[PDB]
Order: C-alpha cells, then structure tokens, then sequence
DNA sequence: ATCACACTACC
DNA sequence: GGTAGTGTGAT
C-alpha cells in the first residue's frame, strides 16, 4: 500500500502525482519514527483510492530532505498537485492522523 | 647589587612611557619609588650600580626592562642608555634553569591552567601580576558607575600600580634569595648579594653564566625578528584556499550530506513497557499545537514525540566524518585509540582499501586536503599564522624560551619559527623561501641582506661517539670523521642497505618502537627486536654506557637527574631515555654555547650585531642558525666564524669527538637548507 | 624524545 | 570562551 520512494523517484512519484500524497520523512535510528509507522500502514488501507502513503528513508535518500527544511523527524508532509498543503513533525496517534488528513482532505 | 622592576605604558614593540620604578639596594636595605617625573633619576641609580661594578636584577628584565629603558630613555629623554649585559641578572632566566622540569605561563602569555604540573609560587605571582592588575582596576572602575576600555590599566600612571610596582620587588628579592640558596648552582660559603658582578659570574656555577648570556642573545634576536615575505604567502593563500575549495566541491559531491540527532532533551521511553532506552537519540515532546474550527497552522501537535535532528555536510578536516563514510564503503579499522575511536591518520588512510573506485581516489583527496589546511592555517588562518604575525617592519618577531625544555633545549613560540614546513615536504620550498635575509631592504644603501645558514654536523651522533669514548677508547668517534659510522651501523645491525642504518641510527637516538624500526627495515614491521639487539651486540659500547648511566639514576632511584656539559642537573623523565636525556641536553647545552661564542667572535672582529650594522640573528633552530648579512664578505665571515665557534666549545669541555659546522650563503630558508 | 599549535566535537 | 582528543610541523 504505501509507496517506498527514493530521491530520484521522489519528483515523478511526489511532486507530479496530482493526487493525495501523504510523504513520512524517516529513519530507521529515530524512536518516534518507529512509532508512526504501524500507524501509516493502518491509514494507507483506510484511505486507500482518498490518499496515498508514501514514505522516504533520510539516511537512504539524503537529497530531498533538505530542500524541505527538516528539522526534525517524523516529519510529515501532505503534498497536494506538486505543492505543500499541509505539514506535522512528530509520531502522532492514529485518532490524531485520521483527524489530520480528514480536515486536510 | 640591587633588584628593580619598571611598570610603562605597554608591550616592548610600541612602548612610549615610563611610568614608575622601584629599586631596593642591598647595600642600604631600602626600597626606592621612583614616579614618572623620576625616570632620570631612576637610570641614574642603575649606571650608579654600573659604576660600581655592581649587579641589577630585573625578572625578565633581558627581554623587557633593560631593552624597554633603552628605547624609553631615548624617547623621552634624549638619552643614551644600555645596561651592560655583564650588570645584569634576571631570576627569571635563573628559574627557567634551576626549575628546569616546571613549566611557566612566561609572564602571563600562557594560561596557568592548561599547563601541566606544578608551579613555582613567586616566579606565578609575578606571571599574574598584569591580570591581577587589572582585575583591581575593573573593579575599582566599577564601584565608580565607569567603563573599563581594552587595556586601559596601562594608559596612565596611578598610585594602585605603584603598589604592585612595589610588590614585584619584595617577590622577586624572595625569587632572588630562594634561588641563590641552590648549593648547587651557587656554593654556600659566598653570599651573592653581596658581591662584584665579575665574582657572581666565576664563583657560580658555568651554567648560571650560559644561560644568562643566551637569553641576552636571543632577546636581541626576537627584537631582529625574521624578514618575511608577507605578498609571497598571501599568494600562496590564495592558491591553497582555491586547491582547498576544489577539494571540497569534489568530496561533497562523492560523499553526500546526512541528518544526524540533536538538540534532544528527552529521553526516549518504550511507549509498551515505558523502559528508558538510553541508546535512542534525544526526543522532543510539543508542549501545545493541535490539528484544528480554524485549522492549526503548527505542525507540533502535544504528546507526538520527534527527534530533533541537523543536516551535516561532508567536512574533511574530521576525521570523525572520514571515518563513518569509509566505513559505510567497506573500510574495517585495524588499529583504535584509547577512547573507542579508530586511527585516521594520513599512514593508515595510505592503507585503506575500499571497493568503489571512487570513494577509493577519494582518499587521496582527503589526504591532500588535509594537508592543504595543515599549510594554510600554520600560514594564515591559524590563530597563530605568519600573517597575523608579520609587524610593520617587515618582520615576524617569534618568542624563544632559551631554556624552556628539560634537556636544556630552547622552546619557540608566537609563531614557532622552529616548526617551518622543510624544503623536502609539499610547499616548503615557498613557505621556507618566504623567511629570508633578502626581504630585508638595507636601511641606507636600500638593498637586499643576504643569508647566512649554518648547521652543527650529525651533532647527536657525535654526542654519542663522544660518551661512548670511555668505553671505545674513541673508535666510534673515529670512525664518524675518518670512515663510514652510516655502513659500520649497518653491519652490526645486519641491516640491508646503508640508507637503512642512517634511518635506523637516527631514529635509535629519538626513540621509536621495535614497529617503525622494523618498519623500514626492508617492510617486515614488529618483530625489530632482533634488529635493534644484533645491534647492541655489535656495539658493545652504547649497552656499555646505558649500564653506567642507569647505574648512576637507580637500583626507587639513586638520584633523578643527569649532569650536563655545564653542571645543571637534567631532570631525567625515564629510566629508559636516559641515554635521550643525556644525548639531547649535550647537543642542546653545546649548541647554546656555541651560537654564544659565535656572536661573541663575530663582535670582537669589529661587526655589529642589529639591523643598523652587520649582521642580525634571525633565527635559532635547536642545530642551526640563519644569520641575515649586510653583505655577502660578511656571509663569508659568519660561516667561517661559527666553525671556528665550534671547535672552540669541542676544546673548552674537552668533547671526545670533532665537532664540526656546515655553512650555506643564499637570500633566503630554503636555499639555506 | 622534546615541544607548538591546529581543527573537531562537546559543554 | 575553555578542555579533551588526535595529529602534524621540526630537531
Ligand atoms: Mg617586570
């Protein structure tokens, strides 16, 4: 369900989507990251054909990251037609997510 | 003999006034002020004592205050004045050389703190006197809702610093006596306050009088300071930073950015068991933020923990990024350091192999980078760079401490001019070329000096030949000026070539490891412990004179100290370099005297030491000299001179080895080589 | 072996 | 602004 993307995908997969694209900039050392993933999977089916989960490894695909300013990690960005709609840094809950994209939505 | 201490408006290089001076004569047991409207009077009881063949004790008074008075005499004055170097002594040369095994802050330019051991208690009064000082001054400032500016302490004369004027003499008086009741240096039965300065020199101690004479020289030789090409290396600054640049831009490139944690307060719990897990990077708990009603803008929402985290770019001056990259590209450290980190010097990087052919080349890179920035702040950016140095005149004025090592070794600093990159190392030519006699511009006819550069002959290894002369009769020493001592070391080393003995017996005398003899011992590392025992089988002599020399320091020890060629003790740090002790203190006590009688010669032939006369003492680098000439005859003159110095000190300590000199006449370092 | 000083990384 | 830890520069 969620899509593993890489820096050279990132564009075409991303930013050029034109669909509802929800990015987890990650990484396998952060604990709070670890926390969220259960959580993303379970939202990727619930809003399967409404969004679409897509995740990148920061230390795997250290280029995109920085062009989005990262500060700190889980960082989750709602990409909407190539831009950022909306934006969260942190293992959020799954009432808190479904909220999130819900109203983003 | 009389002790006295100056207090003036600034360092020696930009001095313009005398602000107070106090003097406490023996021969009367008073202490005297003298206030700014004094100075005359003030030089008049010097030359007083002068004229009575008398002694004055300054601490630190050959660096500062008998070059500060002549310089102020003559501005506001319109006087000639020069103490004789003979009138002269400074209890701070005599700690540097009685306390030879403690370090000092030298008056104040080194942080007590860093500084290991102990520290003698009068001579660190007097070195924090000036912060002291100043401390006083700031809060007295304080009390009175003022300012305090830069160093303004020492812009006027006032009653607070007469008091420490005042105290600097009852401190160094008590220096003086501590110091004078060193049976050692000076017999007991004379009292040296109260004698003529001709019986404090012959009745002490020879190296009293040494030690006094070299901190004369070398004082002499900081205020000549080193021409320096200061357009040379700022060129030389722009190519290095452009190579450093280029270097860069391409190792970003092979090894890309990362995110690393920090700034993280909180320790990450198991959000299951609740467990702290210690080994997880730092957390950040949002105090507030929430999803939405107007939707909430933040992106911290309360209770969703993060870890905070910065992206890092590539830096090759860390070997701590070297070595996380290397390794994600194959590398397995061999050897780590005592801390949990591993070895990332320019030997083993030589010996790293990876995989990728990219990050491979990228080795060479770093290694070039590194030494790029070695240069580069050694030259310009370090705190302590030439270019930061360089004065008005042309020239950079480094520090010596005449005596500042154990084995009687001076020490260099600000900038040390003994650390200059060699002619045989990347960039030395232009770094060593840029030190020179023709950088300086005659002071009347306007043209260049020229160099005189003169070096001691394998000076440690007939140090060696000399000692081992009780055991050898002189052999060794034979053979070092009449054969080939290099095939003769190779043979009883069963070393493969002679090339190898010169590296082996080199390195011998500075210490090494069975590892790095080995080393080069055709390649077959470790294990060179064969070499260096054939050796000492076959020259019975050396194992001869290290049983003597252990025989006189232990048994717990017998006695922690070596005489050296003067009489000092050398503190002796180990049993087993011992024989480095007694080798490098001989090397080092010959060379001082040397680069003494030099001068001494050089002067009683009609030249004139300074800038404004014949020659100039540039710099002294342990077994060398580089000597700026107003012309090539007196280039001549000085090599030939410092040859016949030598042979002069061989005689006067009846050295069981020739000793010899080699002179080179050129404009600058690097064709004095 | 003796010693100066630079640059990173942590407080 | 100061301390370790590591390395290089020279004899
Ligand atoms: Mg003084």
């Amino acid at each position: 369900k969620i899509i593993h993307l890489t820096d050279d995908s990132f564009d075409t997969d991303v930013l050029k989507a034109d669909g509802a694209i929800l990015v987890d900039f990650w990484a396998e050392w952060c604990g709070p990251c670890k926390m969220i993933a259960p959580i993303l999977d379970e939202i990727a089916d619930e809003y399967q054909g409404k969004l679409t989960v897509a995740k990148l490894n920061i230390d795997q695909n250290p280029g995109t990251a920085p062009k989005y300013g990262i500060r700190g990690i889980p960082t989750l960005l709602l990409f909407k037609n190539g831009e950022v709609a909306a934006t969260k840094v942190g293992a959020l809950s799954k009432g808190q997510l479904k909220e999130f994209l819900d109203a983003n939505l | 003999m009389i002790v006295s201490d100056i207090e003036a408006n600034a360092l020696l290089e930009s001095v313009t006034k005398f602000h107070c001076g106090v003097i406490y004569d023996y021969s009367t047991a008073e202490y005297v002020s003298y206030r700014p409207s004094d100075f005359g009077a003030y030089l008049d009881a010097l030359e007083a004592e002068v004229a009575r063949g008398g002694l004055i004790v300054f601490h630190n008074g050959h660096k500062y205050d008998v070059p500060a008075l002549t310089k102020l005499a003559k501005l506001q004055l319109n006087r000639e004045f020069h103490l004789p170097r003979e009138n002269c002594i400074d209890t701070l040369v005599l700690s540097r050389l009685i306390h030879s095994n403690l370090k000092d802050t030298d008056m104040g330019l080194l942080r007590s703190g860093k500084l290991p051991g102990a520290l003698e208690a009068w001579g660190y009064r007097l070195g924090e006197m000036k912060g002291e000082y100043k401390d006083d001054f700031k809060r007295m400032l304080e009390e009175q809702g003022e300012e305090y500016v830069d160093g303004m302490e020492w812009w006027n004369f006032n009653e607070e610093m007469m008091d420490y004027n005042v105290q600097d003499v009852v401190v160094t008086k008590a220096l003086l006596e501590k110091l004078l009741s060193d049976k050692h240096y000076f017999p007991p039965e004379i009292d040296f306050t109260d004698v003529g300065y001709t019986t404090f020199w012959s009745e002490s101690l020879e190296a009293v009088d040494i030690e006094h004479r070299a901190a004369w020289l070398l004082a002499k030789q900081e205020r000549n300071g080193f021409p320096f090409d200061t357009k040379a290396i700022e060129e030389l600054y722009v190519e290095l930073a452009a190579r450093r640049s280029e270097l860069l831009r391409k190792l970003t490139e092979t090894f890309g950015s990362w995110y690393q944690p920090k700034g993280g307060t909180e320790m990450f719990c198991h959000p299951r068991t609740g467990k702290p897990l210690p080994k997880y990077p730092r957390i950040k708990t949002p105090k507030v933020g929430g999803i939405f009603c107007e939707l909430d803008t933040r992106e911290y929402v309360a209770g969703a923990p993060y870890t905070p985290v910065e992206h890092v770019v590539f830096n090759p001056s860390s070997r701590d990024h070297i070595q996380k990259k290397l390794q994600e590209a194959g590398w397995v450290p061999t050897k780590y350091t005592d801390k949990g980190a591993p070895v990332v010097d320019d030997e083993v990087l030589e010996g790293v192999r990876v995989d990728d052919p990219e990050k491979q080349a990228a080795i060479d890179l770093i290694k070039e980078y590194l030494m790029i920035q070695k240069r580069i702040g050694q030259s310009a950016e370090g705190d302590k760079a030439w270019l930061r140095y360089v004065a008005e005149d042309g020239k950079i004025h480094g520090s010596v401490n005449p005596n500042g090592a154990v084995t009687g070794r001076a020490t260099h600093a600000f900038p040390n001019l003994a650390q200059i990159p060699g002619v045989r190392s990347p960039y030395g030519e232009q770094c060593r070329a840029a030190f020179g006699a023709e950088h300086h511009l005659d002071g009347i006819t306007g043209k260049p000096w020229v160099q005189a550069g003169i070096d001691a002959s394998g000076l440690e290894l007939r140090c060696l030949a000399h000692f081992m002369a009780r055991f050898d009769n002189g052999e060794y020493a034979h053979e070092i000026l009449n054969g080939d001592i290099h095939t003769k070391n190779q043979i009883a080393a069963e070393l493969p070539t002679r090339d190898n003995a010169k590296t082996f017996i080199y390195g011998f005398l500075y210490g090494a490891g069975d590892e790095k003899i080995g080393q080069i011992v055709g390649a077959g590392k470790e294990r060179g412990k064969e070499l260096k025992k054939k050796f000492l089988e076959n020259t019975p002599a050396i194992a001869a004179l290290r049983e003597s020399i252990q025989q006189t320091l232990v048994e717990k020890w017998k006695r922690r100290w070596i005489k050296g060629l003067d009489g000092r003790k050398v503190h002796v740090r180990s049993p087993h370099a011992a024989l480095n002790t007694l080798l490098q203190s001989a090397g080092a006590l010959i060379c001082k005297l040397w680069i003494i009688k030099t001068e001494e010669m050089l002067v009683e032939k009609g030249l004139k030491h300074g800038w404004d006369g014949d020659f100039a003492y540039m710099a002294w680098v342990h077994d060398e000299i580089q000597v700026g000439c107003r012309t090539e005859e007196i280039a001549q003159v000085v090599i030939e001179t410092a040859q016949e110095a030598m042979r002069w000190v061989g005689d006067h300590w009846n050295f069981r080895c020739l000793l010899d000199t080699e002179g080179k006449m050129g404009p600058n370092w690097a064709i004095c080589h």
